[PDB]
């Protein structure tokens, strides 16, 4: 499954 | 907000390329770094297939616990670099004097392709104990992997390739076999104007 469709925090896609 | 269990804290971690211009001149590029200057949780079931899974695998180690020793670091790697030495450095501290073993597993599509093991000894420091891996050479697999990413036509392809590249680091007390720290690393290409970035998460079941 591509990472984008996984049950992950919103921060996982928000580079600091 | 640290990579720290009950008995061990990883204060610093970096992977880099050092270029020797002449015997007195060196240029160092950091790909990723922690420690140069509450933690959100990540459900472990969401990342199990990106790491080795069988006896001694991530799920198996997580079940053995302790659960407060497991972390997931997402790195946004700085791949913007132009006599080469590829290395890793890391530092740990503990209230205890232990003999520790750090195992690093490089994975491709969640399957182990390399395992590197180092035994580390303590140095007394300001009431506590310090452990350090200084400029350990990156394995040839890793060096080849970095080279391959740079020769990809686009950065859109880099992120898709990086999605199946992971590292699992297991730090164990050699005499008790206790898991002192377990850090699962995932990657993306950085787009920051301030260099490489990271998010540290606690792994939960």
């Amino acid at each position: 499954v591509p990472m984008r469709k996984r049950q992950l925090p919103a921060s996982f896609w928000e580079e600091p | 907000r640290s990579v720290a269990s009950s008995k061990l804290w990883m204060l610093e971690f970096s992977a880099f390329l050092e270029q020797q211009q002449d015997p007195d001149t060196y240029n160092k590029h950091l790909f990723v770094h922690i420690g140069q200057s509450y933690l959100e949780a990540v459900d472990i079931r969401q990342i199990y297939d990106k790491f080795p899974e069988k006896k001694g695998g991530l799920k198996d180690l997580f079940e053995r616990g302790p659960s407060n020793a497991f972390f997931l670091v997402k790195f946004w790697a700085d791949l913007n670099t132009n006599s080469s030495f590829y290395g890793v450095s890391s530092q740990y501290e503990s209230p205890e004097n232990m003999i520790i073993t750090c195992s690093t597993k490089v994975c491709s599509f969640g399957k182990q392709v390399v395992e590197k093991v180092e035994t580390e000894y303590a140095r007394y420091e300001n009431g506590h104990y310090s452990y350090r891996i200084h400029r350990s050479p990156l394995c040839e697999y890793m060096i080849n992997f970095i080279h391959k990413l740079k020769h990809l036509p686009e950065k859109y392809m880099m992120n898709s390739v990086l999605e199946n590249f992971t590292i699992l680091q297991v730090v164990t007390n050699r005499d008790t076999q206790e898991t002192l720290l377990c850090i699962a690393y995932v990657f993306e290409v950085s787009a920051s104007e301030h260099g490489a970035q990271h998010h540290i998460y606690r792994l939960v079941k």
